[PDB]
């Protein structure tokens, strides 16, 4: 059930996930700060984007390979942070940018403007 | 400390934004201090101006949720709902957990 | 406004009675809030926020406790719970026989007490400022028990 | 950390940034409160399988891994209060079946996840007060059937929907006080049986909620600081076991005559601001009151059956009503304090306070009580204080008042009877209306008595004049003034042939000072008749017309003398410059009229002369009629300055001699004897200087009438005109 | 020989912080064997035989108690352990702040104390006789806790000097006689 | 009452030579009484002027023959010779009589 993670296109893979990826999402963490959601994708394909994110970033989920891709463009120096991908197998809650619903988190990669 | 004024002998009068004010007394002197949580036998009343830490009044109580609710009663009694009882009426008194 | 002689007496006793007492006098200006008569008792400090009728009950003190209240700067407390006279009367209700206000930081308390002549208080109210006030606060901080005696 | 023997590890304040290691696995109470932890890694507490109480109270926590708290099945208390969690950690606290207390009160929680609080089958204490959420988490709270205490105090909940706490069948205490609640639906408090404490203090309630009818086991209800105005009858029908109501500081208008009906266990009722209430509440079925307080209403009667029930009643506050009659307080053996101030009470009956032991404090202030029965206190127990201030009393009883400690009668001006100290043996603080009444108590015998209106020296207890020195000084000053002024008048008016202006002024000044001599003689005779007993006569003298007569006499004499001196100086100036007897007589008549008007001014005024038995307004009184005192002082100063500058110009432009010397002597002596009187008149209002009242009175007595006894002697023995006129009189009589 | 005013204070000690106070009065007299100043404190009785140095060790009290002692009959103890002033100073040693002797049955104790002016005592010592002492004993017997309390100008020159302002006129009489005789 | 004077308020002062004199204090009042035997926590010191029942000063002692020698000590201590000890140095601490 482990979830692996890696202008850039962050690629996250659901290697151990069984089925029904419900309400996947991407979060960014500043040093010594909370984790803030940047993009949330529902199982129906609906997308919720952060106010400081919408337009600049794009999300795309493919259940055939069970991979979530977060494409990033026009990287301002405010985008330097540790990015994680999070997922929640069991359903029963409303989607969003909250970090208290996802039951599985990735290792996350550090991204800086380059 | 974590307070605002902290005079030398009168103690810290004005506390932080999210802390409790408690008036410790030793011998003849009485000075205030700022605590994240109330000590034993006290309950915290949160107010927008100054959150205070007041003393419990329910008898036989060691730590209280509020003025009339004891979270953990003393050794010699069992807590039925929020009050100490030497012999609760209904339910098993002890249950090896001091709860009825 | 008669300058009242306030004498603190620190005692150490002995295993066979014969109390060993050492005295230290000072002078404090009387106030128009209360009467002009002698008072004597064990000294007890009170926080300025410790005298507020918001709390129904705080604790019980033995009668005759000579209270000492050290005022703080007025701007630090924009909305005091009670006035200085209100604090004095609350302390008297608590069982005190005389209240001594250290007004070294809030000199306007002197004017408040003097203007509070509209209602005399049954027990004397004294205020102390300056070197004698510093001595009183030092004795309060250092010693653990000390009688306070007020004489005309 | 600081490991403890009782397996209670305390890492508070260590400043570490992770879960401490190297600790025994058998610990049962871990404290990580004050240090800085910002996140809990996965399997953080894998080394503490026997942990029972976790306290993260104070870290800057902002994230909890879903598996961070897994494996702590023995956990019982969790505290996360002062962290910065943005939401309830729904996924973090899953599976903690043994959890019994959760602290999340001080976090910045803004949204509760829907599936939160799942598997917490043993939760009993929840703190969520100081978060910022807008709606009650009805669905998350629906999964906690074992809850027993809930706090949502400092949140921002606008209102509560229907069936919010449906499944909280075991709730006991609910705190929503400082919330911003504006309305409550009819079925919001549905299913909350065995609820024993509800707090809705500082909400913005508009009307009185009707959900209370679904709380059969309520004991304490707090809604005091809302914006509630109406409390209709039947608002407490569904609360038969209610014990405490908090309804202070909410501006009420109408509270209903049957709001508190058949409340058996109520022990307090303090209602304020109920302006539109004009009928005593129906208290039938409520017989356990301790303190009853109905301050602001329009009540005009009290049910005589008040003391038949409520035997536990202690304090009775019914002040700001308009109460005319008073029933019989027979019964109420435990009644302690009675306040009946600011009402409109006409008379006190004999049996109103019959019996009623243990009654200590009884306030009757600010009531037009013109009649108190003679024996209305004979059968009263230990009564400490007694205030009848501002009551318009004509007499005062004595029996049964020996036990009194403080008695106050400040406002009873019409009470002119003399109190007796033989009765109030234990009296300590007395406040008589007039300062003379407290003479028998030796103001400042058996004990020390403090009198509120200070007796001082301006209210002579025994001797108006004072010592024998002042007595004889005033005696002989009056004798000399009267006799010599009368002789001078007789000698001057025996001829009635020559009328020079200077002699006219001399005669008029002698006449003016004769009245001052007369008033001084009145004072001396009053002192002689009242020797040692003057305090008895003090009230009579002050309230009688004698005080007015003396004040007039003195003021008229002084002002007449001053005006005559000014006009004499004017005439001397005119004579030095260069027929005018008619205009001088007209000016003298005008000055006499002005002096009469000045003396009569206090008569038009109210109570100016009542300052002291001296009855001279400005010397003994400085605050009353302060404007009048200032105006008279300024007028006298102007007259003296004008006469002085006229005399100076005369002596400058000029090199009848007896007239000039007499004018100079008169002006010098009058100025010398008049300056200290004004100085002592203005002395009491000067805060900086302090002068003893005995000295002030002696100075006034020895300075005011001095010219009366001085000037005739000068005119007699400093002028050959006296010898010439005496020879003329001898020729006339022989 | 100032008339000392002795007021006893009884407090109800009501629940919460309120106390309530009642005051009763009586009058005794200061004794020259001790000082004369106002003082108050917790009133405690002392049996006369209990005030003896011969006891090896006795119970102690908190400092500041006003001792009420009723002297025995003069012939009851022909060989007292100490004199009246000796008992007074022993009580002052034992933590007293004053002493209130009752000499209703021992009139000579007043004479002893007054003659003892050569040995003044720093804390005030009052003696009470008659109905005042009787009612004080009644109060101390019938009550549990009380608080005893004991309490106790060159203007004549400025009055006599007023004679100057009127005896200056004697110089006027002399000036009158100057042109006469 | 085994005395000579027995005043109403001050109490019985001149006790018989065969009776110990005791000073009983409760609250403000304190009076004298005559007792055949010392009560618990006191030792009878007979003196020619009057038989005193003086206060015990040996620690942990219930009844003592003298101020130093304790007859019956407390339950938590045993008498080695005449003094209380929690663990005597010699003999069994208990000896079935709470003595050693």
């Amino acid at each position: 059930v482990q979830l692996v993670e890696s202008s850039l296109r962050l690629s996250c893979a659901a290697s151990g996930y069984t089925y029904s990826p419900y309400c996947m999402g991407w979060f960014r963490q500043a040093p010594g700060k909370a984790r803030e959601g940047v993009a949330t994708v529902d199982l129906d394909g609906s997308t919720i984007y952060a106010d400081s994110v919408k337009g600049r970033f794009t999300i795309s989920q493919d259940n055939a390979k069970n991979t979530l891709y977060l494409q990033m463009n026009s990287l301002k120096p405010e985008d330097t942070a540790m990015y994680y991908c999070a997922s929640r197998t069991r359903a029963g809650v409303t989607c969003g940018l909250n970090w208290a619903i996802f039951s599985y988190w990735g290792q996350g990669t550090q991204v800086t403007v380059s | 400390k974590g307070c605002l004024s902290c005079s030398k002998d009168n103690g810290c009068s004005r506390c932080q934004q999210k802390l409790f004010f408690f008036l410790r007394r030793e011998g003849m002197r009485q000075y205030g201090e700022c605590l994240h949580s109330c000590p034993s036998g006290y309950y915290g009343h949160r107010a927008p101006d100054m959150n205070r830490c007041a003393r419990c009044r329910i008898e036989n109580c060691d730590s209280c949720f509020s003025k009339d609710f004891c979270t953990k009663c003393k050794v010699g009694f069992y807590l039925h709902r929020g009050r100490c009882f030497d012999e609760c009426p209904g339910f098993a008194p002890l249950d090896e957990t001091m709860e009825c | 406004k008669e300058t009242a002689f306030v004498e603190v007496v620190l005692f150490e006793s002995s295993p066979s009675g014969d109390y060993t007492t050492y005295t230290t006098g000072l002078t404090g200006r009387f106030s128009r809030a209360g009467a002009t008569l002698s008072a004597e008792g064990e000294i007890v400090q009170m926080h300025p926020l410790g005298l507020c009728n918001n709390n129904d009950e705080e604790d019980l003190y033995e009668y005759g406790w000579v209270g000492v209240v050290k005022l703080e700067q007025p701007e630090l407390d924009p909305k005091p719970c009670l006035t200085v006279l209100g604090k004095a009367k609350r302390a008297v209700q608590r069982g005190a026989t005389a209240v001594i206000f250290d007004v070294s930081e809030n000199p306007e308390a002197i004017d408040q007490l003097n203007q509070g002549s509209e209602d005399p208080l049954k027990r004397p109210v004294v205020y102390v400022k300056g070197a004698d006030a510093i001595k009183l606060m030092n004795i309060v901080n250092k010693q653990k028990v000390a009688r306070a005696r007020i004489q005309h | 950390c600081s490991c403890d023997g009782d397996r209670r590890v305390d890492c508070s304040g260590k400043g570490l940034t992770a879960v401490p290691e190297g600790l025994s696995a058998f610990t049962q109470a871990l404290d990580i409160s004050m240090n800085n932890i910002t996140q809990l890694p996965e399997d953080a507490f894998k080394n503490f399988p026997f942990l029972e109480e976790l306290q993260l109270a104070g870290n800057d926590l902002s994230f909890i891994h879903p598996k961070a708290l897994s494996g702590l099945k023995e956990l019982k208390v969790l505290t996360l209060q002062n962290n910065q969690l943005k939401t309830v950690p729904s996924e973090a606290i899953r599976g903690l079946s043994a959890l019994q207390s959760l602290r999340l009160d001080a976090n910045h929680i803004t949204s509760v996840p829907e599936d939160s609080f799942e598997g917490l089958v043993q939760l009993r204490h929840l703190w969520l007060d100081d978060n910022s959420l807008t709606e009650v988490p009805v669905h998350p709270l629906s999964n906690l059937p074992t809850l027993q205490a809930l706090t949502l105090a400092l949140n921002k909940i606008s209102s509560i929907p229907d069936f919010a706490f449906t499944n909280l069948s075991s709730l006991v205490v609910l705190h929503l006080h400082n919330n911003k609640i504006r309305s409550l639906s009819q079925h919001c408090f549905d299913g909350l049986d065995n609820l024993e404490t509800l707090d809705l203090n500082y909400n913005n309630l508009g009307e009185f909620p009707q959900a209370i009818k679904a709380l059969p086991s309520l004991k304490e209800l707090g809604f005091h600081s809302n914006s509630i105005s109406v409390i209709p009858d039947g608002a407490f029908d569904g609360n038969p076991l209610l014990r405490t109501i908090h309804l202070y500081d909410n501006p009420l208008s109408f509270v209903g005559n049957s709001a508190f009906h058949n409340l058996s266990d109520l022990h307090s009722l303090v209602i304020r601001g109920a302006s539109m209430v004009q009928q005593f509440p129906n208290l039938t079925g409520t017989v356990h009151l301790e303190s009853l307080t109905l301050t602001g209403t329009k009540i005009s009667s009290i049910p005589n059956n008040l003391c038949q029930e409520q035997k536990m009643l202690r304090t009775l506050d019914l002040s700001y009503n308009n109460i005319r009659d008073l029933p019989s307080f027979n019964g109420c053996h435990a009644l302690e304090e009675i306040s009946l101030q600011r009402n409109q009470i006409y008379q006190i009956k004999e049996g109103t306070f019959q019996g009623l032991i243990s009654l200590r404090i009884l306030d009757l202030s600010r009531n037009l009580i013109h009649e108190i029965h003679s024996r209305a206190f004979a059968t009263l127990g230990p009564i400490t204080n007694l205030d009848v201030s501002f009551n318009e009393l004509t007499s005062f009883p004595t029996e049964g008042l020996n036990g009194l400690n403080q008695l106050k009668l400040v406002g009873n001006f019409k009470l002119k009877e003399a109190l007796a100290a033989k009765d109030f043996v234990n009296l300590r603080s007395l406040s008589v209306p007039y300062a003379y009444q407290c003479c028998a108590f030796w103001g400042c015998s058996q004990i020390i008595i403090h009198c509120t209106p200070s007796t001082g020296a301006f209210k002579p207890c025994e001797y108006l004049l004072g010592s024998w020195m002042i007595r004889l000084t005033v005696w002989f000053i009056f004798l000399v003034a009267l006799f010599f002024n009368l002789l001078v008048i007789l000698t001057t008016f025996a001829s009635c042939t020559s009328l020079p202006s200077s002699k006219l002024f001399i005669g008029l000044i002698s006449v003016s000072n004769l009245f001052m001599g007369i008033y001084t003689g009145i004072l001396t005779f009053l002192d002689a008749v009242s020797w040692g007993r003057f305090a008895e006569f003090g009230i009579w003298w002050e309230t009688g017309s004698g005080c007015k007569v003396a004040g007039f006499l003195a003021v008229f004499s002084s002002e007449s003398a001053i005006f005559l001196l000014m006009l004499a100086t004017v005439e001397r100036s005119l004579s030095a410059k260069d027929n005018h007897l008619k205009q001088f007589r007209v000016a003298a008549l005008l000055a006499f009229l002005g002096a009469t008007v000045a003396g009569c001014f206090p008569l038009f005024h109210r109570g100016e002369y009542s300052a002291s038995p001296l009855c001279l307004p400005f010397p003994t009184g400085e605050t009353p009629s302060l404007g009048f005192t200032v105006t008279l002082v300024l007028l006298n100063s102007l007259a003296f300055l004008l006469m002085a500058v006229i005399y100076t110009k005369l002596y400058c432009n000029l090199e009848q001699s007896s007239m000039i010397k007499h004018v100079a002597w008169l002006i010098f002596t009058n100025c010398i004897f008049f300056c200290p009187v004004a100085f002592f008149s203005f002395a009491p209002l000067i805060t900086a200087i302090s002068i003893s009242p005995e000295i002030m009175k002696s100075v006034t007595l020895i300075f005011f009438p001095l010219p009366a006894c001085l000037n005739p002697v000068l005119y007699v023995f400093f002028n050959p005109k006296f010898k010439e006129d005496w020879k003329l009189l001898k020729r006339r009589v022989t």
